[PDB]
RNA sequence: GGACCUGGCGGUGCUUCAUAUCCCUCUAGAGGAGCCUGUUCUGUAAUCGAUAAACCCCGAUCAACCUCACCACCUCUUGCUCAGCCUAUAUACCGCCAUCUUCAGCAAACCCUGAUGAAGGCUACAAAGUAAGCGCAAGUACCCACGUAAAGACGUUAGGUCAAGGUGUAGCCCAUGAGGUGGCAAGAAAUGGGCUACAUUUUCUACCCCAGAAACGAUAGCCCUUAUGAAAUAAGGGUCGAAGGUGGAUUUAG
């Protein structure tokens, strides 16, 4: 049921452990709490991969820097 | 070459909602998280209220896949009542019998 | 999408590889309707 | 008959259980006799089981405009038959699976296979 | 007919091919061999057994075509031809003649079976007259030729027996004798194990009957078979029970208990308690709601 | 009265086959199913597009095999081999038959992206089960 | 490949070929309409992705004048478009790189300044099956000329070669190969001399092309061309390029063109192959087989090397290397048919059954020739039980037999005196479509009415002959309006009388009178016997009148027999006397 | 839509309303007229598309055949008059039907 | 038409050679006058040569016992045998402790994408892990919602990552880090 | 006008029956109160279809926008479409049903009777009827052969739907077609069907039937919070403590 579909050799840490793309702010902040929430959500996504996970993360980074 | 203008309007809804799904997802998460300040949510309220009123999944009507009929559709084949009756009565649909229990 | 479907059947019929009686009906009926109307 | 015994020890499948779902008990038990005889001449251990059938019943109107009091009711018979394999090899497993999925029946067949590879902890 | 002949030849070659086809190159391939073979090769799955595949000989497949009743001169063969019911009227004449010369000297067939034997369509009153004439032949004291005539016309009865199936006594556990029976009533199942002695002790689902059955009606339901058979404080039952409600469970326990006390009681008494109505499953189960109704048989409002 | 798939008795002169003759309440008691695909059981996802491709296939084969299909096809579906098994008549020439078989073979393999196989079966005349 | 319906069966090899070409026609039907309309099919549903189910785009998507567009239309095989925009690059002044100028001249040399043919080439094998026994030399002269592109002077390839600045080995090799392919042999040799002057290296393909060009040159002796081939291989060794199987197979094809004088050179070539260590292929053996087999050779030691070849070649499994392995099997059992050797035919068939040599059989025409001559040999010198076993094993599973094969079946069955098998093979021939074969009809009828038979064989022959006559009647209005043969009519009549269908014999004697064909004396005597059985003086007088009208010299004996054997009235006596007076 | 197209017999039933015409077509004719080697012309093996003047000449032949077949629908049949036109009293039915007992009138 | 191979065909003929593949009915190829259908009142079941019901039957005319015998004469090459791991469940548990659920769901159509088919779940025995005392106390206190009492089976679920092999990786990673955090003594264990 | 034939009718006769229908009977309701939801009427700039049995929680297994075909305003012309139209006709239709049907008849092809009229065809101790085919029946599904399902032909009511879709006829194409934005679904009243009650076999609590206590009733109104949604209908809590005293004629269901 998984013929092809390598997902560039993601291998289980890029999908759920998003510290390396989290790029820690002051972790006591509500922004960092939102990052924890969205990180847990993107970890629990099985339908999305690491590339769209990190473009979601970067979209939030861009919007938060805009504000 | 669609069944009717209502079906074509619905497929416009589907295609461009599927395009404009991600931004709405980010900003309605920004609605219903209770961490951010209220005005910092109000600017987000402005952005979704400006996001067009054809991509929100509130206009998506599951019509019949062969012939446009809003009410009376079985989801498992996207078929209307009498079209599903027609096909599963002529017998081109596997496993559907007449329920006699 | 219905466009690939309907326009492919359209192209195949006017290539002559497809014969659909509904379009035959509309052709004959519109021929008579332009004859008299 | 290319073989190519390559490098690494067996994946050690215990209980590869095949749930065969069908609309048709005749297809299910003919396939049962097929799989049982194939497993018997293979030498692997086969056991039979019959999970109970599920009937998906639902109701539609009969006329197009009025007359709700006269409805039609349609049903689906989803019968399940279980062929559990215990004590079969990984190579025997995927060759037996390959054979039975070549000769899997049509739309009246699904082959839900449950594989328990054992391994060592780490 | 040549159609029948070439069909018979085709069936012979086909059954030879069928046995060689499956595994059975030896010449003896029986009809039930043929049926199981075609059942495996073509998965039937149609609710009508006549809509299933069939591989029989053309005698059974094709109906009985009556032979030509006249040769190439006109002149039909049987002398009672122009009646149009030649076999039936010949049978009347023959039975009448045996009655006549018997008087000078001194279950039953169904209409469908008689029509099959005569290969002629018959009327109901015609069949009644035939049965009446054969009754007259039996009532008159007749000889052995007439007896074998009547016995060729008469068929079997296939009587059943209503003696209740006695379960074997299982001398097991440590040294005790028990019987393990089953009961079902209204989606409830009860497997009961009664030991012959024990002075009366009930173990429904690990607890006693005063705990699992706080209702005196349920206690009377468990009472009922002991009190009919006058063996009240003599036995002990342990029950496992699944599903249903309080009275369905009580009735299922009563049924399984009675169907093991059958093994623990004499044959005259078990016939008597079947007559009392303790060994028969109650088929009264819930019906189905219907589309356009308000229940199983209850309908909606104003209809007339 | 019920007339879902019941052909009505005209005068006793109407050729009809088993499938058109039998009523929809004999759909699994006497008839069977004309398309065998796995979408309609307990656990499956894509049955809707299975059905839409089924009706596409029926109308397409009828439009491209004009006036030679005796009764309706058998649309079997196993793995990724589609089977269109046909009861086609013996009127048009076998060169035309093979031409349309290859044409349909290739286009349907190409439109549904799998192995698609058409298996013809030639019949002299449209078969009559009973005269109604 | 064919279907399983009895109406859709091919009956003959021509019908099978027509069915197959119609199927390939429909295949490229869908290919054409699909590549014309790729938009309707861009939606992929299968996973994983199938690029050979994805559309092939034949239009150039790159429109600006660029080297990427040059590589694009070179890959798309658009010769005129590539030439025109290479010109456009030249007037634009963009320096076009060496590799893509090479690729452009590669396309030009491969296609001869023309587009690729829109039809996938399956033609030029449409010879009729009624001329397979005469004039193979003129057949060679009118069938060895494929209408390819002759190398025209001042073409686009030569223009690009003159225009491009820095000539190299790849371009020189390409244009020598292209000149050889388009029959500019002398120009290719001159360009090779220019290569040697310019100090470049020519590769294996170019050297094989040069060998072919030297051989295809006109007005030179085989000795001179052999010395030239030796000089070219010495140049190969001096340029340190290693020759191979295709090189020596081109050499073997050339000496096959060079006939009787090149047999010992062919042996030297194969010995040098085994000395160097490159495995000779089936097509190597094909070239030496067809060299040593020539009509008019009275020695056949050139046919004993075939036993040498198989003595090398038993028990081996092969892989595809060289296109003439199907021709190897066809030619080697062409030797078998020429030599009439059952043991070698069986040994080649065993080599065939070893492994994928059944794949090495090749095309349908070669397969039909293969099994046709094999079964001709089987019927010629095998015993009848194993000929019938090979008949049921090969026909029609392997091939569709021919009418010459049919008459050879009849000859074999007549030699074996197993005339009870004639109706079965007759029904098989009518099944395969030999109904309108008059030679087959004449052969079956003469072998069929030659002798007196047991009555069940007689009535089976009566049914077969009645159906033959039904076909003869049911051939209406064709340009080959074959008149009723006298021998066929006489044999049909004799069979009808022997089976006892006298009335149909009489009405086809009416057909004798209708078609003005002279009847046979044995037939007239059998008619005398049938008239004796039926006691019919009128029928006897009718057939005696037929004999008198055809003026046969047995009519006096027929009249004397009728007088001796029938009680005849005076007016019939007078009529018979008048007929005898007219014949006298 | 192609999906909501229907069948010839059903459309004739719906149009005629009797319960209360494609025979003049070859298998491969289209308005583009890309004549195949399997369809129309027999099986040289060369795919081609015929020219314009051939397209309109072929369809003009088809439409004059249409008009001729409309005419062969619309002849007038000649019925002999029995005692008057539109009557039945002198109309000659044919010979009596041949008897199944080897009898003919 | 032609007289068919049904009556051209004679006894002792190889049937794996006749029908290699799963194919629809083809009555001319079938040497059997098989009759379908509910018969008419004064008639017989409908004949063989044209039955769409014969066609619609899933047609297990490509598989008989002697064919499957010969098929697995060919297919007998593709197998090893087992060691003496024994039929004893406790013996095979001792030899190989952990147990893992990793499945496939075979559909039939254009695509083989059943996402739920990546479900993976690991069951391991503490009595086979053999190295847990206050570590097993800490273990249970970590995984409260699993570890039913009546059998010593630990069942950890993964359906969070799209691929089956990295689901297996999540199972083994969770096992080893739950083990390591159980053996990591924390400073607030005593104030329980 | 006279005499008939066939059918329908009869507050038409005799006889035998109906059994949840015909009555006497048996149980539980409606009709009386509140609420929900359709319909009529009124209203609005604001769809349409059903309308005794066989309409009235009906198309809808379902309208905040969407749905939507309604209205208001403003825009589009080869308009997603070799356009389209939810424009008119269910009295042109196919398609999909209701009703008799909680029936058993409809009948090709013949033969006979009636001076060869419409028409009719019955007597088993038998006087002209024989009958292919549909239907009942039979065979299937569910737990049995019981029961419930399914099934019930020809025809009836021009019975329902051009609005599920297709479609003939007539019409439009500056329109009656297409798109965008915003509103339409309120009761001086009435009526159909449901839900909850008017409590003592009741109410609250634990238990899920061996107690303690009382000695009533909105799923309505208002407020708060939550769910889902761009934008509240639904859910919970708070608040409140209606009318209501087991309902006549008539009627429903078993
Ligand atoms: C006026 N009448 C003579 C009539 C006429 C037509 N149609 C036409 O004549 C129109 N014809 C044109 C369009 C001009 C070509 C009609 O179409 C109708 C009717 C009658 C109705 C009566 C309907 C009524 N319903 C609404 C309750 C009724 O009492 C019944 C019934 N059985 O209950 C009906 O029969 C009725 O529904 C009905 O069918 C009518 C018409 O169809
Ligand atoms: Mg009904
Ligand atoms: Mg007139
Ligand atoms: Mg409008
Ligand atoms: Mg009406
Ligand atoms: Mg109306
Ligand atoms: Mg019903
Ligand atoms: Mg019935």
């Amino acid at each position: 049921n998984e013929a092809g579909f390598d997902d560039d050799g993601s291998e289980f840490h890029e999908h759920i452990f998003l510290e390396k793309h989290l790029e820690s702010f002051p972790k006591q902040g509500p922004i960092r709490h939102f990052m924890e929430l969205v990180t847990c959500g993107l970890s629990k996504n099985p339908y999305l991969s690491v590339k769209q996970k990190v473009e979601h993360i970067e979209w939030f980074r861009n919007y938060f820097n805009e504000k | 070459h669609y069944v009717d203008w209502r079906m074509w309007r619905d497929v416009k809804r589907r295609k461009m909602a599927y395009e404009y799904a991600d931004e709405r997802l980010r900003i309605n998460s920004l609605r219903k998280n209770t961490i951010l300040p209220k005005i910092l949510q109000d600017v987000a309220d402005e952005e979704i209220a400006a996001l067009p009123r054809d991509s929100c999944p509130v206009r998506i009507r599951n019509r019949c896949v062969m012939t446009s009929r809003p009410r009376g559709v079985k989801r498992r084949w996207r078929l209307s009542r009498i079209v599903f009756r027609h096909l599963a009565d002529h017998g081109q649909l596997s496993g559907i019998q007449r329920a006699t229990w | 999408n219905h466009h690939t479907y309907a326009e492919l059947m359209q192209t195949l019929r006017f290539l002559g590889l497809y014969r659909d009686e509904h379009q035959d009906f509309m052709d004959e009926q519109k021929r008579l309707k332009k004859l008299r109307g | 008959p290319v073989v190519t015994i390559s490098d690494e020890p067996d994946i050690l499948y215990k209980r590869l259980s095949v749930l065969v779902k069908g609309h048709d008990k005749a297809v299910l038990d003919s396939y049962e006799y097929f799989a049982v005889l194939a497993a018997k001449e293979l030498g692997i251990s086969i056991k039979v089981h019959e999970p109970p059938r599920k009937i998906e019943r639902f109701t539609l109107l009969q006329s197009v405009h009025i007359y709700k009091k006269h409805r039609v009711q349609y049903e689906m018979r989803t019968l399940y038959r279980c062929l559990e394999l215990e004590h079969l090899t990984g190579s025997t497993a995927d060759v037996y699976l390959e054979y039975i999925q070549r000769n899997l029946p049509e739309g009246v067949a699904m082959e839900v296979t449950k594989t328990q590879l054992e391994q060592l902890p780490e | 007919e040549d159609f029948i002949k070439k069909q018979i030849e085709e069936f012979n070659i086909g059954k030879r091919h069928l046995a060689n086809m499956m595994g059975e190159d030896p010449e003896t391939f029986t009809q039930e061999d043929i049926d199981r073979a075609i059942a495996y090769l073509f998965p039937s799955g149609l609710f009508e057994k006549r809509a299933r595949p069939v591989m029989k000989h053309p005698e059974q497949i094709f109906p009985r075509q009556r032979a030509i009743q006249w040769g190439e001169d006109g002149r039909p063969f049987h002398y009672l031809f122009y009646t149009g019911k030649q076999s039936y009227y010949s049978l009347m004449h023959d039975v009448y003649g045996m009655l006549l010369n018997l008087e000078k000297h001194q279950r039953w067939l169904i209409k469908e079976e008689l029509e099959e034997m005569l290969v002629e369509k018959l009327s109901d009153l015609d069949y009644m007259q035939f049965i009446r004439l054969l009754e007259k032949l039996l009532t008159s004291q007749c000889g052995a030729a007439e007896e074998e005539f009547v016995q060729r016309f008469r068929r079997s009865v296939t009587l059943e027996s209503k003696k209740q199936l006695i379960e074997p006594v299982q001398y097991d556990e440590q040294g005790m004798a028990f019987s393990k029976s089953e009961g079902k009533r209204k989606t409830a199942k009860a497997e009961a194990i009664v030991y012959k002695h024990g002075s009366g002790r009930i173990k429904v689902n690990g607890i006693d009957y005063q705990l699992y059955f706080p209702i005196t009606q349920d206690r009377e339901q468990l009472m009922f078979p002991f009190h009919f058979v006058d063996r009240l404080g003599k036995h002990d039952v342990t029950c496992t029970v699944s599903g249903g409600g309080r009275s369905a469970q009580a009735g299922a326990i009563r049924l399984a208990m009675a169907k093991a006390l059958c093994s623990f009681v004499t044959e005259d008494e078990v016939e008597w308690m079947r007559q009392a109505g303790l060994l028969t499953t109650d088929p009264r189960v819930r019906e189905r709601k219907k589309p356009g109704q308000e229940g199983a048989r209850r309908k909606f409002t104003w209809k007339k | 009265k019920n007339r879902a798939a019941r052909v009505r008795v005209s005068k006793g002169d109407k050729p009809v086959t088993y499938e058109e003759a039998h009523a929809p309440h004999y759909i699994a008691h006497r008839k069977g199913w004309l398309s065998l695909h796995t979408g309609n059981l307990d656990g499956e996802d894509h049955a809707a597009e299975r059905t839409v491709e089924d009706v596409f296939l029926r109308k397409f084969m009828w439009g491209t095999f004009p006036g030679c299909l005796a009764d309706q096809l058998v649309l079997k579906r196993r793995g990724n081999q589609l089977e269109i098994c046909a009861v086609v008549l013996r009127q048009l020439s076998p060169h035309k038959y093979y031409f349309l078989v290859g044409y349909s073979e290739t286009l349907l393999s190409y439109f549904y992206k799998c192995p698609v196989r058409l298996h013809l079966q030639t019949v002299p005349s449209k078969v009559v089960y009973k005269y109604l | 490949v064919f279907q399983d319906d009895p109406y859709l069966m091919p009956a003959s090899s021509l019908e099978s070929r027509s069915f197959l070409l119609a199927k390939k026609s429909g295949e490229n039907v869908a290919k054409f309409i699909i590549n014309s309309y790729p938009k309707y099919f861009q939606k992929d549903i299968a996973e994983p992705h199938i690029p050979c189910l994805m559309p092939e785009y034949f239009e150039p998507q790159i429109k600006d004048i660029s080297e990427a567009a040059l590589k694009e239309r070179i890959e798309l095989r658009k010769v005129k478009a590539s030439v025109d925009m290479f010109d456009q690059l030249l007037q634009a002044g963009t320096t076009v790189s060496l590799e893509t100028t090479n690729s452009l001249l590669d396309l030009l040399c491969y296609y001869g300044d023309q587009e690729p043919s829109t039809d996938y080439h399956f033609q030029q094998t449409g010879q009729s099956e009624a001329l397979e026994e005469e004039n193979d030399e003129t057949s060679r002269r009118k069938a060895g000329h494929q209408f390819g592109v002759t190398w025209r002077a001042k073409n686009n390839a030569e223009r690009i070669f003159s225009l491009m600045p820095e000539k190299n080995e790849h371009s020189y090799c390409t244009m020598i190969r292209g000149m050889v392919k388009h029959r500019a042999y002398e120009q290719a040799l001159n360009l090779y001399t220019e290569l040697l002057n310019n100090r470049l290296h020519a590769d294996v393909y170019t050297f094989n092309a040069l060998i072919e060009a030297t051989v295809c040159a006109i007005n030179e002796k085989f000795e001179e061309k052999w010395s030239k081939i030796l000089e070219l291989l010495r140049h190969m060794v001096a340029q340190k390029v290693k020759p191979n199987l295709q090189t020596f197979n081109t050499i073997l094809k050339c000496l096959r063109r060079f006939h009787v004088f090149a047999r010992s050179p062919a042996l030297q070539v194969l010995r040098e192959m085994k000395a160097i260590g490159i495995e000779p292929s089936l097509a190597t053996y094909h070239h030496i087989i067809r060299l040593f087999d020539q009509p008019g050779d009275p020695l056949k030691r050139s046919s004993f090397i075939i036993y040498d070849i198989m003595n090398e070649l038993m028990g081996k499994r092969f892989s595809p290397k060289d296109p003439d392995d199907d021709k190897f099997f066809q030619s080697a059992m062409s030797i078998c048919s020429s030599l009439r050797d059952l043991e070698l035919a069986y040994q080649v068939h065993g080599l065939l059954k070893t492994g994928d040599n059944w794949k090495f059989i090749g095309p349908d025409q070669h397969r039909n020739f293969y099994y046709s001559k094999f079964f001709d040999l089987i019927c010629l010198m095998e015993q009848i039980d194993v000929t019938l076993k090979w008949y049921e094993d090969l026909i029609p599973s392997a091939y569709f037999p021919h009418s010459q094969t049919m008459i050879h079946l009849l000859q074999a069955l007549d030699v074996a005196n197993r005339l009870e098998v004639i109706p079965k093979i007759w029904k098989d021939s009518k099944e395969y479509g030999h109904t309108f074969r008059s030679d087959l009809r004449e052969e079956i009828l003469m072998l069929m009415a030659r002798d007196k038979h047991p009555p069940e064989l007689q009535v089976a022959f009566a049914d077969c002959a009645a159906d033959i006559k039904s076909a003869y009647e049911s051939q209406p209005i064709r340009q080959t309006a074959q008149d009723w043969p006298a021998t066929s009519l006489n044999c049909i009549a004799i069979l009808f009388l022997r089976a006892g269908r006298t009335q149909e014999a009489w009405k086809m004697l009416g057909l004798f009178r209708k078609h003005n064909k002279i009847p046979r004396s044995e037939l007239l005597n059998e008619l005398m016997d049938s008239a004796k059985v039926s006691n019919s003086p009128s029928q006897a007088i009718e057939v005696v009148e037929l004999a008198s009208a055809f003026s046969l010299p047995i009519c006096e004996g027929l009249t004397q027999r009728v007088m001796s054997d029938f009680a005849i009235n005076q007016e019939q006596k007078e009529a018979l006397s008048n007929l005898t007076a007219l014949t006298s | 839509s192609f999906f909501t197209k229907l069948t010839a017999d059903e459309l004739w039933k719906g149009a005629l309303a009797e319960t209360g015409l494609n025979r003049g077509q070859i298998i491969g004719e289209g308005r583009y007229g890309f004549l195949w080697p399997g369809l129309n012309v027999p099986l040289v093996q060369t795919i081609a598309q015929r020219s314009k003047e051939e397209q309109e000449k072929v369809e003009a032949d088809m439409i004059q055949q249409r008009e001729e077949w409309d005419r062969k629908k619309k002849m007038k049949v000649k019925r002999e008059r029995g005692w008057s036109g539109n009557s039945w009293g002198g109309i000659s039915l044919g010979p009596p039907d041949p008897g199944p007992c080897g009898e003919t009138y | 038409a032609l007289p068919p191979r049904t009556e051209k065909m004679a006894v002792d003929q190889d049937w794996p050679s006749v029908y290699p593949v799963a194919a629809p009915f083809k009555p001319s190829a079938v040497p059997l006058p098989v009759r379908m259908g509910y018969p008419v009142k004064k008639g017989v079941p409908m004949a063989k040569e044209g039955n769409l019901e014969l066609l619609k039957i899933p047609n297990f005319l490509h598989l008989t016992p002697v064919a499957i015998k010969k098929h697995c004469e060919a297919l007998k090459d593709f197998c090893t045998e087992w060691p003496a791991a024994l039929d004893s469940d406790e013996k095979c548990e001792k030899h190989f402790p952990i147990e893992i659920d990793s499945t496939d769901y075979v559909s039939s159509g254009p695509s083989v994408r059943n996402p739920r088919a990546r479900v993976v779940v690991l069951r391991v025995k503490l009595s086979s892990l053999n190295l847990d005392d206050h570590a097993k106390k800490k273990l249970i206190k970590l995984v409260g919602e699993r570890y039913c009492k009546t059998t010593d089976v630990l069942t950890i679920k993964t359906d969070r990552c799209p691929l089956r092999r990295q689901n297996y990786d999540y199972a083994v990673y969770l096992l080893t880090v739950l083990y390591h955090e159980s053996w990591n003594t924390e400073e607030w264990e005593k104030s329980k």
